[PDB]
């Protein structure tokens, strides 16, 4: 009955109502875990993967020069910013807003949807449509973005070479 | 047939649990030996 | 020559005199509960200490107090 | 008194002696055969380990010995792995507290405690990443301590 | 005359997870829910009692059937994995080249936590832990050669434990036997005796003869295990066996002719030990399969089933009737066919009595090849099968209780056997009360007067070989007559069944295999020790199976069951007066009589068997005559056995048998933390208990399930079971690294 | 003679099976279905089917190309030789990790369904080209028949192949060709 299924059954916590709706779900994680917090889940790992793919697409071509050159590696690059200090204050101001978006309400048994839907935390300075097809937009890009991260930074674990700077004359394994 | 519930019981939750716990601490102390004083 | 004590809080459920192996307990007419009856310990000269009785008690704490004192052969259950 | 190992003879000479150990097995076998690998593994093992020792302040055994004072230089020692296991209970702690609050409002609380329910436990167990702050408010609340509870004779 | 038919029920049980969600559902009062801990622990200890759940004889003896299936099938997947790990994580092959030199070892331990040290210098090029389970022996004299064999009959064992879980599953969900079935005694027994036991023994015969034969004949003239030929190649090609064996020249026609002398070359009945090997000679191993064979096949055929020819049982029976037993066994064929726990006494008991057998022929008579050299492996392998006949003999007096206190019927024993003996039980009690009294008298009692004549200096007056002097002369005797048994009462014998009793000594690799056990005053005083504590612990089990019902303290035992835990602080006290108390107190009396019997058999062996020899004869033991003069007295137990053997599980630090050193200390622990639980009573736990509670209270964190302490019966038994465990665990320790550390 | 059912064997009582998609043939001498569950076996048969069809075709595919940039020192595709050095170099291991990812995160919940009454046994509603029709009707029932037959075929086959190769030391092609 699932769309992207059509051998297994749509589970019955997703709705096609909710943005991104295909109705995959094999192992059924819709089930024992609450349909919005999952939701939530997806729309922020997607938001913060997106900007951690910009980081890694943006960081080949260094434009920062006050902190001049960096390892340009994900693994050597946190190491270096975390003994830097500049680690421990990005970690801060990001908890801040997360306090500050959920109002409070951080913990999983706290959150709740009343009156908005996953992932309408405020954060909408240009006032641009919000309707389910920039919604759905929204989440598949963060798929798509949730892919690209952990390719790219596998790709910088195994071979060491920036996305772009791999992407030309590809060298197998 | 609700195994289910019964994969939920406490001996089977348990041993689940302990044993998730038990591979942490040993993956970690193959990958990391030895550690000491953090 | 235990000393067998029933309180007020019996209920007359009889599980004492029931559940008794020397025959010391007993069944007498009582106005205290709807069951018009309480247990008593006429016979405590056969009374061994078993606690049987103190097991059976349904109240919340025991009605029925087996106390152990002087012990005699009675008590002390000897066939010898 | 105490003296860094590396800097005590005591520690370079159990460091040696366990390398003679290994050697001593690991010349009964053969360079490329099954083991005389698994006993060189050992011994680079053995040094990183006595490498990582180093730093640590130990007597005239050469032990390690941890300095549990507080001072700040021995942080690492005893300090920080001390707060890290109390978040670690304090998380378990508080999440199976939340657990049985929430259990005791159903209909048979007794199936719940045999049957966990899988959901909601996992629902209050990735919660309370920061019981540190759920202490607070419940205790502020007055919801954390209990006024009266289960006395015998003489309270 | 009746029909020995099979009846059953199909889709008697149906197969879902219903009842897995419903904890204590075979039990009407543990599926209420728990309302307390108690119940969690209640849950287990009904879980196997299938005469509690149902009151119906049909329903139990499906439950028994299965479940019998799947221990089956537990024992083939054991099975599949030891060899599995023969094949796969074992220097098999490596020790068959070279037995003698390389150490038998089947684990090797992960690099984890520094824990790779276990991995001991075995040889054959892996390093791992020795086993001293017999598993390399047992397998050279299979005739395995290749680690292929042994992946095979791993698989095999796998595919059979996956048979025993269909059958167990089909026998209680497709098709269920009535209780007409399992009620054929005479046929049971008719086809274990001719066909599990009979069949059984025969198949392994012609194996032997087919495989083992040739195979080992081969490997001890010399030849290479990858050399000799395939199993099924002396089966194709009967060349071969015709030269290794003149006899198969004659083929089968010798069998059918009565000419079976013609089969001297593979049915020989030498009776020693094999010089090469120092094991019992194959050849009369299949010999001795042979004539089991068929004499268990003849006697399969004594009771009558679905024929007239045969005997009944309960005619048998009944027939056995005599002036001092009024009704003889009268009753007893009912008893055996509508109660499991009588027959499950009987079985226990038997099975533990031929454990115990199983190990002392074992180490007399060492059946494998290079059994005896391997010193760690007779010791492991007597002192196991050692303990597991114990507790089986233990299970057996409880179970008697257990039928005693639930399944007996008056009417059934009326003026037989049974009851004529529950009439007496004074006499049986008293009488044998007054034979274990006199018997820890004459024992301990000369141990003691030794310890006080030595401190004293007056060892003219002790009771040794120098001093007074106790010799076995019957058992002496015995000994003489069994080393002229091979020429004067075994004409065909060409020589001694053991060389414990006799002959000439045997040395293979440089190590005694078998030397004549002498027995001294010592061996006296050891002897009359373990009869006194074997005679104690059976007082203790037969007075808990004669009272189980009734006794001149508690008149209606029976009414309050076989496990309770007391009638209360009346008469006296009446603590632990229950049938199971009984058998809690015999689990410690058997392991201090097992203990005292296998510190007997290490300390005897190592100083008088197990040892090296060199050029010319010379013959060195472990420890050498010692205990000739050291065992006659406690503090010689104490200096010589348990404090100079345990140096070698003391020191184990630091090497590969480390491991040991630790268990000897987790065991202590465990030992010792039994106590807390033997010396200690519920009512002070539930009071500590009562104070926790008040603290979680305080902080809105009690458990709806009220904490409750152990249970009277069941603290007895958590503190029986750990006394057992640390002490067993002890002593496997200190035996093991004792015997791997020397000889 | 015979009983009073028949099955194509002619001599045997019909099982419970009756006239399913290629099952005309109520091929069970030896009861399997009559203790193990109907769609459990035939999930396993399908799946068997279509492993054991792919394994075919992949063996005679095999010996014609191997795409020059993989050793394959070995011209024998079902030997050990070749097995073990694809698997050192990563390519079966490769496909064990996303065969076995198909298997857990679909092929599990695809035969629970299927065991509970819900989903038709070897149905994942692949049918990218019109090839089947309508499902449950003409060219369906017949094609999954013709699936069956096909499947049964290339397992018998896969047998053959890697018992002659294993005695021969020869390929498929080449022992065709020669002897
Ligand atoms: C490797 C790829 C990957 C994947 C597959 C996931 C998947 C997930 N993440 Mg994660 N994330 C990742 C990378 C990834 N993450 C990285 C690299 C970071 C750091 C930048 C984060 C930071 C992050 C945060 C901060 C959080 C998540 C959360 C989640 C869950 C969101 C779903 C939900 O809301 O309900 C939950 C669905 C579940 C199936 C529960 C998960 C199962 C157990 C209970 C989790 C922990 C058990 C473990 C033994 C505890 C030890 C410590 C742990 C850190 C390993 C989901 C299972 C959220 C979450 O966990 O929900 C509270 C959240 O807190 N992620
Ligand atoms: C359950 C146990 C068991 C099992 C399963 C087997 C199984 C087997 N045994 Mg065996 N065996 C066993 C126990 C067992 N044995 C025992 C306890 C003994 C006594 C110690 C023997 C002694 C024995 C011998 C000596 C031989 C076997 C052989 C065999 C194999 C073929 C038997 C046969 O039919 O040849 C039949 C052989 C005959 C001679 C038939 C007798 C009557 C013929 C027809 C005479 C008429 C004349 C005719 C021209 C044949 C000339 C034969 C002459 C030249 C010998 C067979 C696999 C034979 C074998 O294959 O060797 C590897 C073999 O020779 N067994
Ligand atoms: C239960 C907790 C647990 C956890 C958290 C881990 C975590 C990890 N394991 Mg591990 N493992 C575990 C239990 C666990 N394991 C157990 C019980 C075994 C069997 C003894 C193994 C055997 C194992 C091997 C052989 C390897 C790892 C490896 C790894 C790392 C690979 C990366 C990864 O994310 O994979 C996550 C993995 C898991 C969450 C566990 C999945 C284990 C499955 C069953 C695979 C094992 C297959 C086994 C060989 C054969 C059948 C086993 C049977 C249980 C089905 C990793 C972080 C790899 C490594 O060393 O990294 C370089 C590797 O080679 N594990
Ligand atoms: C919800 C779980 C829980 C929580 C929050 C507490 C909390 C507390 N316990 Mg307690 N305890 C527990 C379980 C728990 N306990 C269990 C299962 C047992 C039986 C073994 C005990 C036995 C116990 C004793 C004997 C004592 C306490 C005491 C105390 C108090 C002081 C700290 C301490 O000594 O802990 C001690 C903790 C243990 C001895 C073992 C804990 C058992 C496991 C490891 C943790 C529980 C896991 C639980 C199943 C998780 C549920 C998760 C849910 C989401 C599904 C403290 C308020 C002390 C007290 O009286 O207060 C001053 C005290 O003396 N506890
Ligand atoms: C010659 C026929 C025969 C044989 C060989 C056996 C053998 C056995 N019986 Mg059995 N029995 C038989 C006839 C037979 N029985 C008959 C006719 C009855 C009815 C009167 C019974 C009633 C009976 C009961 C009530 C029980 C046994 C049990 C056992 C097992 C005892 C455990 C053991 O010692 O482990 C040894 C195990 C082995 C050596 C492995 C061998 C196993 C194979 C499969 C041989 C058994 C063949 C089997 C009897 C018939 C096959 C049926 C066919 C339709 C597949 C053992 C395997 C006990 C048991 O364990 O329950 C399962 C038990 O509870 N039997
Ligand atoms: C073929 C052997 C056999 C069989 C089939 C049975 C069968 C039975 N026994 Mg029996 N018994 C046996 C041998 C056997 N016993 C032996 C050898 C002994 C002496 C030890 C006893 C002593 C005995 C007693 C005293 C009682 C029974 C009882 C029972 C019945 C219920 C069992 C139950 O539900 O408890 C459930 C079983 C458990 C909860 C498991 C307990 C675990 C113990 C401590 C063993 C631990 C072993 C392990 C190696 C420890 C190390 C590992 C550890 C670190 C985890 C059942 C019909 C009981 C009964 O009749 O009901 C009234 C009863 O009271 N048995
Ligand atoms: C080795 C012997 C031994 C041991 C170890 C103990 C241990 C203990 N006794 Mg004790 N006791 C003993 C003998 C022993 N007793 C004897 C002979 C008596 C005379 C009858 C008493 C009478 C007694 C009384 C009256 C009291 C105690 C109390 C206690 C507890 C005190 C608090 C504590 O230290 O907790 C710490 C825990 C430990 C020391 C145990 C170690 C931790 C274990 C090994 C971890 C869990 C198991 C582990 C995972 C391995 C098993 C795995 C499994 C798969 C098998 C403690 C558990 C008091 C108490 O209840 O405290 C609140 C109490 O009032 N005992
Ligand atoms: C993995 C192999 C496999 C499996 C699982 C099945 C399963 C099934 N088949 Mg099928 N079949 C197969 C192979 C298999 N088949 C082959 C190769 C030809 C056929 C021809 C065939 C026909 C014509 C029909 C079936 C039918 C069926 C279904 C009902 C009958 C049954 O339960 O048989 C179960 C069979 C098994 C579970 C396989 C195990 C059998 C043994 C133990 C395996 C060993 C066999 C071995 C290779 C033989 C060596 C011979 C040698 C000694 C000479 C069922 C779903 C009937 C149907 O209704 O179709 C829907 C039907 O009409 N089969
Ligand atoms: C006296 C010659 C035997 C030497 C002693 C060792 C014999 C071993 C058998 C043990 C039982 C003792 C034999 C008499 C027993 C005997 O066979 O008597 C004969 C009698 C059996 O004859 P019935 O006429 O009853 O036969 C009908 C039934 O047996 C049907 O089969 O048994 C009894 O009824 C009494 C049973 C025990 C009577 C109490 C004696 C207990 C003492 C146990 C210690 C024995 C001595 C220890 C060794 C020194
Ligand atoms: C929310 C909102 C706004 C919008 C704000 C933001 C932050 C919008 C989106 C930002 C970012 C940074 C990213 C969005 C999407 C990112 C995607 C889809 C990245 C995908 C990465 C991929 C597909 C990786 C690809 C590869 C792989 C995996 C391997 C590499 O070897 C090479 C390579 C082929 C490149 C604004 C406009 C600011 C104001 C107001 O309107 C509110
Ligand atoms: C595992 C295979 C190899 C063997 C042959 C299986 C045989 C199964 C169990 C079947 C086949 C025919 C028998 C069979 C005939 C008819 C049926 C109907 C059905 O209600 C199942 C039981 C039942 C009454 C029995 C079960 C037992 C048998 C023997």
């Amino acid at each position: 009955q699932s769309p992207a299924l059509p051998f297994l059954s749509k589970p019955p916590n997703l709705s096609p109502d909710m943005p991104g709706y295909r109705g995959f779900d094999p192992l059924r994680f819709s089930d024992a875990f609450d349909v919005n917090w999952l939701q939530e889940g997806e729309i922020k790992n997607g938001r913060v993967a997106m900007l951690a793919c910009l980081h890694f697409f943006v960081t080949e071509f260094y434009q920062f020069p006050f902190f001049a050159g960096a390892p340009k590696l994900a693994g050597p690059a946190h190491d270096y910013f975390v003994k830097s200090g500049a680690m421990i204050q990005i970690l801060a101001f990001i908890g801040f807003l997360e306090f500050l978006l959920h109002r409070g309400k951080v913990l999983y048994s706290d959150m709740e949807w009343k009156g908005r839907k996953p992932g309408e935390l405020g954060f909408n300075p240009l006032n641009l449509p919000n309707d389910k097809a920039m919604r759905d937009r929204e989440v598949n890009n963060g798929r798509l973005a949730m892919l690209g991260f952990a390719g790219i930074i596998h790709g910088e674990f195994l071979n060491g070479k920036m996305p772009f700077e791999q992407i030309t004359n590809f060298q197998p394994l | 047939m609700n195994l289910k519930k019964y994969l939920s019981t406490a001996p089977v939750v348990a041993t689940l649990w302990l044993f998730l716990t038990a591979g942490i601490l040993i993956e970690l102390n193959r990958f990391f030996p030895d550690s000491l004083f953090y | 020559a235990h000393t067998v004590k029933i309180y007020d809080n019996c209920i007359g459920c009889t599980q004492c005199v029931r559940a008794c192996p020397l025959d010391v307990l007993e069944m007498v007419p009582w106005d205290g509960c709807k069951a018009g009856q309480m247990a008593s310990a006429p016979r405590t000269e056969d009374c061994v200490g078993c606690k049987r009785c103190e097991t059976a008690c349904p109240t919340d704490f025991l009605s029925i107090r087996v106390y152990l004192g002087g012990e005699t052969t009675r008590s002390m259950g000897l066939a010898y | 008194v105490l003296t860094p190992c590396q800097q005590s003879e005591a520690f370079h000479k159990r460091e040696i002696n366990e390398v003679r150990t290994l050697e001593n097995r690991q010349a009964n076998y053969e360079a490329n055969s099954p083991s005389y690998l698994a006993l060189q593994s050992q011994i680079d093992q053995v040094h990183k380990r006595f490498d990582k020792y180093g730093t640590l302040l130990c007597g005239q055994d050469g032990l390690p010995h941890l300095i549990t004072d507080g001072d700040w230089r021995h942080a690492r020692e005893f300090t920080i792995p001390a707060l890290l296991f109390l978040y670690i209970t304090g998380w378990i702690g508080w999440v199976g507290r939340s657990y049985l609050k929430y259990t005791k409002e159903t209909k048979n609380p007794t199936e719940q405690e045999i049957i966990l329910d899988v959901p909601m436990a996992l629902k209050y167990m990735l919660s309370g990443f920061l019981w540190p702050l759920s202490a607070w408010q419940e205790y502020r609340s007055g919801q954390l301590l209990a006024k009266e509870d289960e006395i015998t004779v003489s309270p | 005359e009746k029909q020995v038919k099979v009846v059953v029920d199909r889709d008697v049980v149906p197969t879902s997870f219903e009842k897995w969600a419903k904890p204590g559902h075979f039990s009407r009062s543990l599926a209420k829910g728990p309302k307390t801990t108690t119940w969690i622990w209640n849950l287990h200890a009904d879980a196997h009692d299938f005469d509690s759940h149902t009151s119906s004889l049909e329903e139990v003896s499906r439950k028994i059937f299965s479940a019998h299936f799947g221990q089956l099938a537990i024992i083939f997947i054991w099975l599949s994995g030891m060899y599995f790990h023969g094949a796969r994580f074992s220097n098999y092959v490596a020790w068959l080249s070279n037995p003698t030199g390389i150490k038998p070892s089947a684990q090797v331990v992960w690099p984890i936590v520094g824990q790779q040290i276990l991995n001991a210098d075995v040889g054959g090029g892996m390093q791992g832990i020795q086993i001293t389970s017999g598993l390399f022996q047992l397998w050279r004299a299979s005739g395995i050669v290749n680690e292929l064999q042994l992946y095979v009959t791993a698989l095999g064992g796998l595919g059979m434990a996956g048979l025993m879980i269909f059958a167990g599953w089909f026998h209680y969900h497709k098709a269920a036997p009535k209780l007409e079935w399992f009620q054929n005694v005479e046929s049971m027994l008719n086809h274990h005796l001719a066909g599990l036991l009979g069949l059984g023994s025969l198949s392994w015969a012609g194996h032997q003869i087919h495989v083992s034969l040739p195979i080992n004949k081969l490997l001890d003239a010399g030849v290479a295990p990858s050399s000799i030929p395939l199993p099924h190649e002396f089966i194709l090609n009967r060349n071969l066996m015709a030269e290794l064996y003149p006899s198969f020249q004659q083929g089968l026609v010798p069998f059918f002719t009565l000419n079976w002398k013609q089969y001297s070359d593979i049915l020989t009945f030498k009776g020693g030990l094999s010089p090469v090997t120092g094991g019992l000679w194959l050849t009369d191993v299949a010999h001795h399969h042979l004539a089991i064979a068929v004499l268990f096949l003849v006697a399969g055929h004594m009771y009558r089933t679905n024929w007239g020819i045969g005997h009944s049982i309960k005619q048998i029976l009944e027939a056995h009737k005599g002036p001092l037993t009024g009704e003889g066994h009268k009753g007893l064929y009912e008893i055996l066919t509508t109660s499991w726990h009588a027959n499950l006494a009987i079985n226990l008991a038997m099975l533990g009595s031929l454990s115990i057998i199983v190990a002392h022929h074992m180490y007399a008579m060492p059946p494998y090849p290079y059994l005896a050299t391997d010193y760690p492996t007779q010791l492991s392998l007597f002192t196991h099968h050692m303990w597991i006949g114990g507790f089986c003999i233990v299970g057996a007096g409880a179970h008697a209780a257990i039928y005693m206190v639930r399944d007996y019927s008056p009417t059934v024993n009326f003026n037989n056997v049974l009851d004529r003996m529950i009439r007496h039980r004074d006499a049986i009690i008293s009488h044998l009360n007054w034979v274990c009294i006199f018997l820890g008298m004459h024992s301990f009692g000369l141990y003691i007067h030794n310890d006080t004549m030595r401190a004293l200096g007056r060892a003219q007056d002790m009771f040794s070989d120098t001093a007074i002097q106790l010799q076995p002369v019957f058992a002496q005797w015995i000994q003489q007559i069994h080393t002229l048994a091979p020429g004067n009462t075994a004409v065909n014998a060409l020589a001694t069944a053991s060389y414990a009793f006799g002959a000439d000594t045997v040395t293979v690799g440089s190590k005694i295999a078998m030397m004549p056990i002498k027995l001294g005053t010592a061996d006296f005083m050891v002897h009359h020790i373990h009869a006194f504590t074997i005679h104690v612990t059976t007082l203790i089990l037969l007075k808990g199976v004669l009272y189980a019902r009734n006794s001149r303290l508690i008149p209606d035992k029976a009414n309050l069951g076989f496990r309770f835990p007391c009638d209360g602080p009346g008469r006296g006290g009446t603590c632990q007066v229950s049938a199971w108390d009984h058998v809690f107190l015999g689990l410690f009396w058997m392991y201090n009589a097992l203990s005292i019997v296998i510190f007997h058999f290490s300390w005897k062996m190592q100083s008088d068997v197990w040892g090296t020899v060199t050029s010319n004869g010379a013959i060195s033991h472990i420890t050498g005559g010692n205990f000739a003069q050291s065992a006659i007295t406690i503090n010689g137990w104490l200096r010589d056995f348990l404090w100079a053997q345990a140096s070698q599980v003391i020191q184990s630090y630091g090497s590969s048998l480390s491991a040991y050193g630790l268990m000897f200390l987790g065991a202590h622990f465990v030992w010792a933390f039994s106590l807390m639980f033997l010396f200690s009573g519920r009512g002070y736990w539930q009071e500590l208990i009562e104070s926790i509670v008040w603290a979680h209270n305080k902080l809105k964190v009690a458990p709806a399930i009220a904490p409750r302490a152990l249970s009277i019966t069941q603290g007895r038994a958590v503190g029986v079971a750990h006394y057992l465990l640390g002490g067993i665990a002890t002593t496997w320790a200190f035996f093991l690294a004792r015997i791997i550390a020397v000889g | 003679g015979a009983t009073m059912p028949s099955m194509p064997f002619l001599k045997r009582p019909s099982k419970l099976d009756g006239s399913l998609p290629g099952g005309e043939g109520c091929f069970d001498p030896l009861g399997f279905t009559e203790v193990f569950s109907l769609e459990w076996l035939r999930e396993a048969e399908i799946k068997h089917c279509r492993v054991a069809m792919l394994a075919v075709l992949g063996v005679i595919a095999q010996e014609f190309g191997t795409f020059d940039f993989y050793n394959a020192k070995s011209k024998l595709q079902l030997s050990p030789d070749l097995h073990n050095q694809f698997v050192q170099n990563g390519a079966l291991q490769q496909i064990l990790l996303f065969v076995c990812a198909w298997e857990f995160i679909v092929g599990l919940p695809a035969l629970i369904e299927s065991v509970n009454g819900n989903r038709e046994p070897g149905y994942f509603g692949f049918d990218p080209l019109k090839l089947g029709g309508t499902v449950g009707s003409a060219q369906w029932k017949r094609m999954q028949a013709g699936e069956l037959r096909n499947g049964r075929l290339a397992m018998i086959a896969f047998g053959g192949f890697f018992h002659q190769q294993l005695l021969t030391k020869q390929g498929i092609i080449e022992q065709l060709a020669h002897f």
